[PDB]
């Protein structure tokens, strides 16, 4: 068959990931170099941290690659009798590689992993730091333990700008000879909210839907992220504004109560312009409204006092 | 082929288990030293108290061959030894999982094993992924033929000499029964044929007994519970004390039950004892009990005694161990307690 | 008797062995029962991806009659825990049992099994639930498109399944190759903890009968092409108990990823039909040629 | 049979011409699946909108009348623990296809209801195995699934019916 | 290859990055802590990561071990003067015969031993599984027995706990 264009276009060199242009070229210099220490790659969902370990690692390994590389994530037990026995055995196996390469073990979704392997991989990468090196990759790079940070080079990858996504589009268009505009690959980017494999997915829905991607057809199945639609809702001067958009564009839309109010408190977290105590007031208010959904009351009248509420605070 | 080695009796492939199964409870890896002569296979616990080596000679093997220039790959692993004579010896010395060596030694409870065949082959016409592997070759009696390759790590080999040192003193000791007179020439023909060479700081005591006691008074013992051995020979009598003490809490609450049972032997029974003129002398039991079962897994009935030599100083000093059979030597060291 | 389906025996050897047999397919799942003038059939599948049909023909029980008309058969699905537990509670003095009865009067009545002793006879009823959707017939053989097959004695392949058990096998291979000179090679290849690992056959008519290699048609036989195939220990080892009672073990391998085992111990006779892994990645592909080469 | 069906049953769509109301997701995926260009699809949308109906439909369309035994679907009345990722999906998800019919199918229906853990397994299994298995999940609360798990689903939404 | 904290690791005790307070503490009650009647049996270090616990500790021991263990009566292992200054407990070891759970208890078996011509310093760094509930519950019996122990030589115990936070995990 034919593959999702966001699997089939994984890049598979480093020279081919775009954005966080620094680290990048860092992990090539580590490449050509071969001194690859203890690191750990920390970043959003789809901006490329599997795809720079992946690559990383088969660039310092070559052909050694099958016998140098051992890779687990969330979906392999990884458990502390894993650590006791699978690592530490390959950590401990003597593999005979070129000056400034070493065995690497890369632990996917590191974040995951339980207290007690992690605990446990503190001896076993004090032990056998001489010839194997731990690449851990994860969202949340506070949930690796310290102990474990202590030890590793830190990396944060950002979210990627329009150029860089743009750039990876075009490249994918013309690889795949696809029809557009520039209003249609604008709203691509625009709805991907910095993430790549949405933008890809988004992309390969509009062709197979209509092959022209213009804004229109782009629009007619990609929607505008709801968390800008919520910031506008919160951000209307008239109570009647608000009111409008919460019915048009959210709730006969389909969107869950639930999910607006969640959607309305993150928001509001993130609003730069009000002040402190009406931003907290109005935190107060989406929890009080986010108790009376949970309890049952998932209804539109609540929505609307809850914005009542906010604009009387407003003022 | 660097190194190769094949066993075809059965009762040679039960010892060989044995020993392995033991070296495996004492510590995780074991190491495996090749020599022109023996195969040493040794393990020390983390704690360095204890010491267990299995020496098996070539001539246990119905099949030897090493060839240490031969080796290109794991060549760290590779020695050279200078002898006190003007010699130098090669071996070639690795580490391997205890485990995965016992579970590949043992055998099939329906099955029955013809041949089991270990090699090394780190030559120049060795593809890498075989690198660092040991071979093990399994033939069944139904013509079935299993193989293994366990990764090994090579390392370096620093012989043990308390035995050596401890068969000096004991023989400027006390060197008449001729079984005596043959122990001694056992002893410095042992002395001679290694590689390496009346104060109370001399005090040295040996005892020989017959294993059969030691054993059947142990199996009664519980290591779980009884933790410590004490030995206490006088001239009348032998006493072997599995014990452990009490511990008391806060309020006098007991924390840990103190328990022991003794047995006790007359010395007309043991084989041999020789005294530095009641000699106490304790130390831990679990290895003790666990070295005590590999000789008779063989069972010869040629020239067949499962005596077990015991040789102590002082307490805090090293107690040492040795069995012996046609082909193998058995020794175990241990910590002794230093109080008094 | 007035029941539709009615089949009473002597020999409870057969029953207790059955429901050993399809105890590694779950402790705790359902059983399809199928029921025939040829006789009654167990089924059990697991993750859509392994199936077991054990068989008991007509010459097994001493009394056999199915009566029933508008249908040639009747399908009906039990819980195997509720059977597990009753038997073992009454198959406690096996000493003193000396007939087993089972009945089915068609849909929404149970299934009722009675053991009749001298003196007592202890009758148990089963609920029946709905049947699942998924078709047993569903994963089978492709009998135009056979791969390879061969024929194994019993201890054999019984001895080799407890080796790759004992040793935490993760992954299997069965790597199945032909060539002149009545030249034939059987192996499986185990991926665990002690790496790579193999178990060879001996190429002799005592314990490998017969192998074959059919070139995906069933027709040609094709000399020096090996057949590898890919699968998980969990479900391979699952053969184990069958293979226990088995005398003789025929594989018979499609191009299409299906392996089936036909176990052979009047007699109970079991199939075992699973599907292989999408692909072999390079390291065990690069493994398995240097173990076999 | 059907005679005796609640009429919310009884009148269940068979094809995906009998869905009405979501012509755009409806027409592309048709066309996904002429083309045979599948991706792993997540439908959101409020009660009774045709979610499942339309995955099943599809389903249908996709394998005929014999779709049962290679879509694997999940719900929240089975048990979706992170063992069940680990073992279950994860062994349908990396075995072959019955007759070599193309990719696997697995339906993972009420997916908000499933555990962070076990939506955290699913990531690896769904971007491994993307070859040969498809994915499709289906939500009316999108909070309760991970970004993650967001990220690798293209989204379609269910409006209320016009 | 090599990693800097590795390569320029301290090789003597001024080198060890410590306010000089604490060294000079730590250095009293360890001191105090070798003599033949010791009041202390356990010295409980605590701190958060890479703050020089384990290295001040070997860095003393290396001093403090050979100034204080008795000359052996010609008795060794090796020819070499086995250089164990420090025995660490290996929480990864795994042996055929025996639980996990009793790992440690046979651990500290052996160390007792470790006193007069095998004196020895007993660190523990790497603890057991302290996650699971029965194996913590062992390991407060055993570092229990030990300070309630009636044994009149014992050597002494040095715990190393690094503290920090457990991210919360689903
Ligand atoms: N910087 C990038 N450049 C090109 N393609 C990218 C990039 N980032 C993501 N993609 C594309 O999206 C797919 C997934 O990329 P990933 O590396 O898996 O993202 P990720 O950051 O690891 O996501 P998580 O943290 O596992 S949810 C790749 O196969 C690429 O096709
Ligand atoms: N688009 C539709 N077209 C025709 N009938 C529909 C449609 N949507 C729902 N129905 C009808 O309502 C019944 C339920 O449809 P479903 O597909 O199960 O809705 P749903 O969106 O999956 O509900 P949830 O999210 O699981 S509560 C169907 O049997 C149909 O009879
Ligand atoms: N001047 C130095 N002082 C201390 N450590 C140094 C120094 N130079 C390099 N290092 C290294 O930094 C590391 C110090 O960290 P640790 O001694 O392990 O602290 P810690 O309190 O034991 O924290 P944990 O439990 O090991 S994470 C050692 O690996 C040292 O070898
Ligand atoms: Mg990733
Ligand atoms: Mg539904
Ligand atoms: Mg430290």
């Amino acid at each position: 068959l034919q593959l999702p264009w966001v699997e089939k276009y994984r890049p598979q060199v480093l020279s081919d990931i775009v954005g966080n242009k620094e680290t990048i070229d860092r992990l090539q210099q580590i490449a050509k170099d071969g001194n690859m220490p203890h690191m750990i790659i920390s970043g959003m969902p789809g901006i490329g941290k599997t795809t720079s370990v992946h690559c990383l690692a088969h660039e310092l390994l070559g052909r050694s690659y099958a016998d140098g590389v051992l890779e687990l994530n969330a979906s392999d037990d990884r458990g502390i009798d894993v650590v006791r026995n699978q690592i530490k055995h390959f950590a401990q196996k003597k593999l005979h590689l070129p000056p400034g390469k070493h065995k690497i073990v890369i632990l996917d979704e590191a974040d995951s992993m339980t207290a007690g392997a992690q605990q446990a991989l503190r001896r076993t990468m004090e032990l056998y730091s001489n010839s194997t090196r731990f690449a851990f990759a994860c969202n949340q790079s506070n949930k690796i333990i310290e102990p474990l940070q202590s030890r590793c080079a830190i990396l944060r990858y950002s979210k990627l700008s329009d150029e860089d996504v743009l750039k990876r589009l075009l490249q994918i268009i013309k690889l795949e000879d696809v029809k557009y505009t520039n209003d249609g690959l604008e709203a691509i980017i625009f709805t991907a909210e910095g993430d790549m494999r949405q933008a890809i997915n988004n992309l390969q829905s509009t062709v197979a839907g209509h092959g022209l991607v213009n804004a229109d057809n782009v629009f007619k199945i990609v929607d505008s992220p709801h968390p800008l639609i919520v910031k506008k809702m919160l951000l209307a001067s008239n109570l009647e504004d608000s009111i409008q958009i919460l019915r048009t564009d959210l709730w006969k839309k389909g969107y869950s109560s639930i999910d607006i109010v969640t959607t309305s408190f993150r928001v509001t977290k993130n609003l730069a312009q009000v002040k402190e105590s009406v931003r907290l007031e109005m935190i107060k208010e989406i929890g009080l409204t986010h108790m009376r959904i949970l309890e049952g009351v998932g209804t539109y009248l609540q929505l609307a006092s809850m914005l009542a509420k906010i604009h009387k605070l407003n003022n | 082929m660097s190194f190769k080695a094949t066993i075809t009796e059965s009762g040679k492939q039960n010892i060989w288990f044995r020993a392995i199964y033991v070296l495996s409870t004492i510590q995780d890896d074991i190491k495996i030293t090749v020599t022109t002569n023996e195969l040493i296979a040794w393990s020390m616990n983390e704690t360095d108290t204890t010491l267990c080596q299995v020496r098996f000679q070539k001539s246990f093997f119905e099949e030897y061959e090493f060839k240490p220039h031969e080796i290109v790959f794991g060549e760290n692993g590779v020695q050279v030894i200078e002898d006190t004579y003007g010699n130098s010896h090669k071996l070639y010395s690795f580490r391997v999982n205890g485990r995965h060596l016992t579970t590949i030694s043992r055998k099939p409870d329906g099955d029955g094993i013809k041949s089991f065949t270990i090699a090394v082959n780190n030559t120049s016409t060795c593809p890498e992924s075989l690198a660092n592997r040991l071979i093990v070759v399994i033939e069944m009696d139904s013509l079935i033929v299993k193989e293994y390759c366990p990764q090994f790590q090579p390392i370096k080999y620093d012989p043990i000499i308390i035995n050596l040192k401890y068969k000096r003193r004991f023989l400027d000791v006390f060197g008449l029964d001729p079984k005596l007179l043959d122990v001694f020439t056992n002893t410095e023909r042992e002395l001679t044929s290694a590689l390496f060479n009346l104060t109370a700081a001399d005090e040295i005591n040996y005892i020989c007994c017959n294993s059969t006691l030691l054993k059947n008074f142990l199996d009664n013992c519980n290591v779980n519970v009884t933790d410590e051995v004490k030995l206490e020979i006088n001239v009348h009598r032998l006493s072997i004390t599995a014990f452990t003490k009490a511990v008391y809490g806060k309020n006098n609450d007991l924390l840990r039950n103190a328990l022991s049972m003794s047995n006790t032997i007359s010395t007309l029974d043991l084989e041999h004892y020789c005294l530095f003129t009641m000699k106490s002398i304790i130390f831990k039991l679990k290895d003790f009990k666990n070295f005590i079962t590999i000789g008779p897994s063989w069972k010869t009935t040629q020239d067949g005694n499962d005596n077990i030599s015991l040789w102590f100083c002082h307490p805090g000093d090293p107690i040492l161990m040795q069995m012996q059979k046609p082909g193998v030597k058995l020794e175990l060291v241990e910590v002794t307690d230093s109080n008094i | 008797l007035a029941n539709k389906f009615s089949a009473s025996t002597v020999h409870l050897e057969h029953i207790t062995t059955a429901l050993s047999c399809l105890t590694p397919f779950g402790s705790k799942d359902d059983v399809l029962i199928f029921i025939d003038a040829d006789g009654l059939s167990f089924v059990r599948e697991n993750n859509h991806v392994i199936k077991i049909q054990l068989l008991l023909s007509r010459e097994l029980f001493m009394s056999y009659s199915y009566r029933n008309e508008t249908e040639d058969h009747m399908k009906l699905c039990v819980k195997i825990n509720h059977i597990l537990d009753s038997v073992s509670v009454m198959n406690r003095n096996s000493d003193d049992i000396v007939e087993c009865t089972l009945s089915y009067d068609g849909h929404g009545s149970p299934f009722v099994l009675i053991f009749e002793d001298s003196f007592i006879s202890e009758r148990v009823e089963y609920s029946t639930y709905l049947i699942k959707d998924f078709d047993t017939n569903g994963l089978e053989l492709d009998r135009e498109r056979i791969s390879f097959e061969a024929i194994i004695k019993g201890e054999a392949l019984h001895s080799a399944l407890k080796d790759l058990k004992e040793i935490g096998c993760k992954e299997c291979y069965v790597y199945a190759k032909t060539e002149a000179n009545d030249e034939n090679v059987f192996a499986l290849i185990s991926k665990s903890q002690l790496g790579f690992s193999k178990i060879k056959l001996p190429s002799n008519r005592s314990i490998l009968e017969k192998l074959q290699v059919f070139d995906g048609d069933s027709t040609t036989v094709i000399d020096g092409f090996a057949v590898i195939g890919f699968f998980d220990f969990t479900s391979f080892d699952k053969i184990r108990k069958s293979t226990k009672i088995a005398s003789k073990v025929l594989f018979r391998m499609d191009v299409h990823g299906v392996l089936s085992v036909n176990i052979l111990s009047p007699g109970i006779v079991i199939e075992v039909c699973m599907l292989e892994k999408e692909s072999i990645d390079e390291a065990a592909q690069t493994e398995i040629e240097l173990l076999m080469e | 049979s059907k005679e005796n069906l609640p009429w919310v049953e009884k009148y269940r769509p068979e094809t995906l011409d009998e869905v009405y109301g979501q012509n755009e997701v409806i027409t592309t995926v048709r066309k996904f699946v002429d083309e045979g260009k599948l991706p792993h699809l997540l439908f959101y949308g409020p009660p009774g909108t045709g979610k499942t109906s339309t995955i099943v439909a599809l389903a249908r369309e996709i394998y005929g009348k014999n779709y049962s035994n290679m879509v694997l679907e999940l719900n929240a009345s089975d048990d979706r623990g992170i063992d069940v990722v680990r073992n279950q999906i994860k062994d349908f998800a990396s075995t072959r296809q019955i007759f070599s019919k193309g990719f696997k199918l697995i339906i993972l229906d009420e997916a908000d209801a499933m555990t962070n853990a076990a939506q955290n397994a699913l990531r690896r299994v769904i971007e491994r195995y993307t070859k040969n298995t498809r994915f499709c999940v289906l939500a009316n609360y999108a909070h309760k699934l991970t970004p993650a798990l967001l990220s690798r689903c293209t989204r379609f939404r269910f409006q209320p019916l016009p | 290859g090599e990693q800097w904290y590795e390569k320029f690791k301290p090789n003597c005790l001024e080198q060890v990055a410590i306010h000089k307070r604490k060294l000079k503490d730590v250095q009293e009650a360890l001191d105090a802590m070798f003599l033949p009647n010791a009041k202390h049996r356990i010295l409980l270090l605590s701190g958060p990561s890479g703050c020089s616990k384990s290295t001040v500790i070997k860095e003393l021991s290396k001093i403090l071990v050979p100034k204080y263990r008795q000359n052996s009566n010609g008795t060794s292992f090796r020819s070499t003067p086995n250089e164990h200054k420090v025995t660490e407990f290996r929480g990864d070891c795994i042996v055929n015969d025996l639980p996990q759970m009793e790992s440690f208890s046979e651990f500290l078996k052996g160390a007792r031993y470790l006193v007069m011509s095998n004196l020895s310093l007993i660190l523990i760094e790497d603890l057991p599984n302290v996650f699971h509930i029965d194996t913590r519950r062992r390991f407060q019996q055993l570092i229990l027995q030990w300070l309630y122990s009636s044994e009149p030589l014992l050597p002494p115990l040095v715990i190393c706990i690094t503290e920090c936070e457990i991210p919360e995990n689903d």
